[PDB]
């Protein structure tokens, strides 16, 4: 009734904070892990010079 | 020059890209009051980081299937000096394919 | 503004606790006596030093109320009491 | 062609962003909560069971 | 879970057969470990056998060694099926709690009998074998996985707060291995990402330095009675069987790929004996699968390549970890529109308190301006 509830009141700040910075930890880790990829795709060069070739030309 | 179709993937869950959007937009709307803006030097929120991780997705995805808005691109997706050269290559040659296509037909 | 309490302190100063770091501190450089942000907190003098915080009437924007899918939890158990029921 | 090669890398993709978006949600959640535990903390009609609850 | 009527009949019409069948699969079982100890002693190491004396290095107290006491049997599949261990396993753990009714029985004479009917009562205690039908097999499930679930947090949180207040892990990836380990089930868990922490445990606790309390704890997360409990050196021993046993039987699914043609219910009783598949949350194969792969890789290739299991502490705790819901909340965010004290509202404010609301209020400012001016005053008066 009284020395577990004091204690335990006691606690609830440092925890609160320790469990705040981790949400923000993970909403960082799921930030970094975010890249734009580029890809690459066949120039269409190469497509006409083969349509020439093609053509005998 | 690709090579073979990828391996078919089944979508564990059924939803389209405009429901997609629409969600996010409803998401982040709630937010503008709270939503504050900051130097970009200085930490960010986490609404400013969810509203910059879900546009960069999203707008990845839309790059990808073909819808080429360079004015919401460069903004959502743009973080590297890398890929500032990449927007800028695709931009020329999309406007190239454009003018090329019109006068071809002109 | 009402005469209700507050978070309690246990008559110490935030500013110089051991776990001074989880207590945020606002413009003025006051700790708070709470995790939560407080703008009018103050420190007072007798023979220790305490911190205290009055509450006042502050309108905070509030985010609408979300779903109850998104932050209810029904892992209720039959030994689980509450600590309002507790109370 | 093109875009029946590029098909499994856009689903996945979209899922993903939907479990984000899923994600992102209870965050909000404990955010709007935490604000009206302030809102009530600063008028002193805040009990720490309800806190704690 | 709390004793009720129903399950009380229950247990009491089914208390002769359940007897008769307990006794039937006590004869199949002693059959089974009499294979498998003949097989430990003739090709078990010398260690394993003579039983090595590991010391601890403070109090010299003896307790199992996780490298020289535990050794798992490559080619046990030879003599014993997979399907033997696990009904080995089961028989352990129904004979452990028989034999501490049945201890407390001879002892207290007929004395017993009320305690007889509170343990009737309930199917916490009582063997699997009392159940002839799927419901009461359902029911016993469930109580099982609620001893689990009421027990395993204590040990998750005893380890966790002891760690983290008398150590710090080394690296980044320590520290991100040993705050991911004890995550909520909500969330999936990476086991790469979680390995290291049984090797940043072993620097801080091996399975030779486990306290009496956390053993009570697991062992409570084990359905495994606990009173008497007594030495530690004891129901040590049981965790050591009943893992060594486990791990036998995870080096031959793992070789031999059994999960794959394992059945759905058989898959979901492999998974729960490893604690990893609550009943109640009503898994399909595709999870099942997905935690006992998790599992497997947990484990590590160095387990398949010399039967080395890693740390059991974190073992224990990474499984547990799957018993560890949520918290619960419950209410509409409706409620928090409502006040906790006005019932205070009719005494008001006293002197003191109009004090500090008037100086700490939106007018604090030119309270203090006034004060120290005035102060000031005086001070150059003073002078
Ligand atoms: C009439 C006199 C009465 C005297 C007073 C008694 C008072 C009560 C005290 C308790 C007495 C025992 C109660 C019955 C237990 C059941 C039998 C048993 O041992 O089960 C195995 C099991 C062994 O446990 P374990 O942890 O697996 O053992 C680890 C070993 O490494 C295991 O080794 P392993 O890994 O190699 O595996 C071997 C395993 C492999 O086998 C199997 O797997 C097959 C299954 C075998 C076991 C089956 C057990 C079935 C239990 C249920 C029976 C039915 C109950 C029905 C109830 C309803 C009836 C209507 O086989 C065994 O279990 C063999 C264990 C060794 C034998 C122990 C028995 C020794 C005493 C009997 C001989 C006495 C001779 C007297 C000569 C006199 C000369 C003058 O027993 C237990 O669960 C332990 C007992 C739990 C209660 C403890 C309570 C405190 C005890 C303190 C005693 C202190 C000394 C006495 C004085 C007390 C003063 C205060
Ligand atoms: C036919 C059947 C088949 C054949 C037989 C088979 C064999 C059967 C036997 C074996 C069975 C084993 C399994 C048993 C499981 C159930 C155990 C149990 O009891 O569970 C709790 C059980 C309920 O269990 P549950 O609801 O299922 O929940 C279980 C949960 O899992 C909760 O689980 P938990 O783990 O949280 O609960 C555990 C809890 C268990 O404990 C409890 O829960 C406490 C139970 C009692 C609570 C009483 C509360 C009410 C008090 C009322 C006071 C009087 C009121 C006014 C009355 C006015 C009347 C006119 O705590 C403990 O375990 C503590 C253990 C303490 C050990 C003590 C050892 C002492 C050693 C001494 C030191 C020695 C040192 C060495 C010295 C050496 C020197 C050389 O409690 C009850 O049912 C309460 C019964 C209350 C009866 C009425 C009040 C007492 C009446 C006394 C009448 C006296 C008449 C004569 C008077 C003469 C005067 C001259
Ligand atoms: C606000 C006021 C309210 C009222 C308050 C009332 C006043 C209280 C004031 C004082 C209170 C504190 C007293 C403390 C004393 C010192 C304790 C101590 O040093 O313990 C060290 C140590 C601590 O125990 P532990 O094993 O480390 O863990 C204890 C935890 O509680 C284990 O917890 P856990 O969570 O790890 O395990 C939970 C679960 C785990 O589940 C299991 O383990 C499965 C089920 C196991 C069933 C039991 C198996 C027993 C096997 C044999 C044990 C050895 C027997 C030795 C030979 C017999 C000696 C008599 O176990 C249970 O549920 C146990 C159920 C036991 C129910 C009985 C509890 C007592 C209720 C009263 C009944 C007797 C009333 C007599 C007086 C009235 C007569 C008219 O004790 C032991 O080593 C245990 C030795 C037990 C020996 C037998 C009992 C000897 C005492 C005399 C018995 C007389 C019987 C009379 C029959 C009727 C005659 C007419
Ligand atoms: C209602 C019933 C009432 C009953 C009352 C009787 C007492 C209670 C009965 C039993 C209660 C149940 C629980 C008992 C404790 C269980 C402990 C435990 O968990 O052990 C696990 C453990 C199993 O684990 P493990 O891994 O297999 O082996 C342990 C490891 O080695 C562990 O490795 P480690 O690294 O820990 O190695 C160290 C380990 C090594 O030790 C062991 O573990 C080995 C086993 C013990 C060996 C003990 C004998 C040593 C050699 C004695 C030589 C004496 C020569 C004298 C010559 C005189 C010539 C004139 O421990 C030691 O070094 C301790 C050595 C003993 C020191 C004794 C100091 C006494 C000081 C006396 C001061 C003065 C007294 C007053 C004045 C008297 C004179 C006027 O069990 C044992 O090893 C043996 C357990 C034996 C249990 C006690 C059996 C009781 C039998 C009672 C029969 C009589 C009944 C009378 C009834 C009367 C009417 C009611
Ligand atoms: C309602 C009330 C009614 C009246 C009640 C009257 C009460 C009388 C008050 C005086 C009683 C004092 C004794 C309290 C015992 C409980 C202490 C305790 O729980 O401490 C927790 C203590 C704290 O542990 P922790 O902090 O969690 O962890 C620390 C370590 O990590 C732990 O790690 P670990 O487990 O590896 O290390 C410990 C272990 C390490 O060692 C081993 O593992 C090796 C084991 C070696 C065993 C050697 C046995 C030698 C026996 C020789 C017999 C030869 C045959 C003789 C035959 C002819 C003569 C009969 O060594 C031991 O603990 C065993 C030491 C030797 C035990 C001897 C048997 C018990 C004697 C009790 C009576 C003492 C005198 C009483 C009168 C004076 C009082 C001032 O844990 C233990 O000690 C666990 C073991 C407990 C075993 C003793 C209890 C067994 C159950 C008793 C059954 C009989 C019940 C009779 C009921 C009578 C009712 C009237
Ligand atoms: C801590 C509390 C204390 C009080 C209490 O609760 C726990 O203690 C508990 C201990 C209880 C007794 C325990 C055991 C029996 C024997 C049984 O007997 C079966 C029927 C026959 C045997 O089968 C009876 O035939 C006998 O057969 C014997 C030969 O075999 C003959 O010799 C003997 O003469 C002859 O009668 C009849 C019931 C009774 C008395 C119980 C009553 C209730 C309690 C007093 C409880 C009670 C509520
Ligand atoms: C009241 C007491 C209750 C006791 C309950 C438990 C009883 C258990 C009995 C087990 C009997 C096992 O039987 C025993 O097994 C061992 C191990 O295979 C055999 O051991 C044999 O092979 C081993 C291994 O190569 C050799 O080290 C040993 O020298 C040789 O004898 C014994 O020859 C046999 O007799």
């Amino acid at each position: 009734d009284i020395m577990v509830p004091s204690f335990v009141y006691n606690k609830l700040p440092v925890i609160h904070f320790l469990q705040e910075k981790r949400a923000e930890q993970k909403l960082r880790r799921v930030l970094d892990e975010t890249y734009t990829e580029w890809t690459e795709e066949l120039d269409q060069a190469h497509v006409t010079d083969a349509i020439t070739r093609s053509l005998n030309i | 020059y690709k090579g073979e179709v990828p391996p078919h993937y089944t979508r564990k869950s059924s939803a389209t890209i405009e429901q997609v959007e629409k969600e996010i937009d409803a998401l982040l709307g709630g937010a503008e009051k709270l939503r504050k803006t900051s130097t970009d030097d200085q930490p960010m929120d986490k609404l400013t980081l969810m509203e910059r991780c879900l546009r960069h997705a999203l707008w990845s995805y839309h790059k990808e299937e073909g819808r080429y808005d360079f004015d919401q691109i460069g903004r959502w997706v743009v973080y590297t000096p890398e890929d500032e050269v990449k927007l800028a290559q695709l931009k020329r040659e999309v406007e190239a394919k454009e003018k090329l296509a019109a006068l071809r037909k002109r | 503004v009402g005469n209700g309490p507050t978070f309690s302190t246990g008559g110490e100063c935030m500013n110089t606790c051991d776990i001074q770091n989880a207590f945020p501190m606002n413009d003025r450089g006051v700790r708070s006596s709470s995790p939560f942000q407080e703008p009018n907190t103050a420190i007072y003098d007798s023979y220790l030093a305490w911190t205290y915080f009055q509450p006042m009437d502050v309108h905070i924007e509030k985010l609408p109320a979300p779903e109850a899918k998104y932050y209810q939890r029904h892992t209720k158990k039959p030994w689980d009491v509450s600590s309002t029921e507790l109370t | 062609t093109l875009q029946q090669y590029r098909r499994a890398s856009q689903d996945k993709r979209l899922d993903d962003l939907v479990d984000l978006l899923e994600r992102f949600k209870p965050v909000l959640a404990r955010e709007a909560i935490m604000q009206r535990l302030t809102i009530k903390h600063l008028e002193g009609q805040l009990g720490v069971w309800r806190y704690m609850d | 879970m709390q004793g009720s009527w129903s399950v009380l009949k229950k247990n009491c019409s089914n208390f002769f057969p359940g007897l008769l069948a307990f006794a039937q699969q006590t004869q199949e079982a002693y059959g089974i470990w009499l294979r498998i100890y003949n097989r430990q002693q003739k090709y078990g190491p010398t260690d394993f056998v003579e039983q090595s004396e590991t010391f601890s290095p403070d109090y010299h107290k003896r307790f199992h060694s996780q490298d020289k006491n535990m050794w798992v049997d490559k080619e046990l599949c030879t003599e014993v099926s997979q399907k033997e261990v696990a009904r080995l396993m089961t028989y352990k753990l129904d004979m452990w709690r028989m034999a501490h009714c049945a201890g407390a029985l001879l002892a207290t004479g007929g004395y017993a009998i009320p305690f007889g009917l509170f343990w009737l009562a309930n199917d916490t205690w009582v063997p699997s074998s009392f159940n002839l039908t799927g419901e009461e097999l359902r029911a016993w499930r469930e109580a099982q996985d609620l001893y689990r679930y009421r027990s395993a947090p204590s040990y998750l949180t005893d380890t966790k707060w002891h760690f983290d207040f008398h150590a710090y892990p080394w690296n980044e990836t320590q520290e991100r291995a040993w705050d991911d380990l004890f995550e909520k089930n909500d969330v999936r868990r990476d086991p790469k990402v979680v390995r290291p922490a049984a090797e940043m445990y072993d620097g801080f606790i091996k399975f030779e330095l486990i306290r009496r309390k956390s053993l009570r704890h697991l062992c409570r997360s084990m359905n495994i009675p606990t009173f008497p409990m007594l030495a530690r050196l004891c129901n040590g021993t049981r965790v050591r069987d009943y893992w060594n046993l486990a791990w036998c039987e995870d080096y031959m699914v793992i070789t031999q790929r059994l999960h794959e043609s394992m059945t759905d219910e058989e898959l979901y009783d492999y998974a729960w004996r490893r604690y990893l598949a609550p009943y109640d949350k009503n898994l399909n194969r595709e999870q099942l699968m997905e935690r006992v792969e998790d599992y497997f890789e947990f484990l590590g290739p160095d387990f398949v390549a010399h039967g080395k299991a890693p740390n059991l502490v974190i073992l224990t705790n990474y499984v547990l970890g799957y018993y560890n819901d949520p918290a619960y909340l419950e209410g509409d965010i409706s409620e928090l529109d409502k006040n906790d004290y006005d019932h205070l509202a009719s005494w008001g404010k006293d002197a003191f308190l109009r004090r500090l609301e008037f100086e700490n209020g939106p007018l604090r400012d030119q309270v203090e301006a006034h004060t120290q001016r005035l102060l000031a005053e005086r001070a150059a008066i003073a002078k």
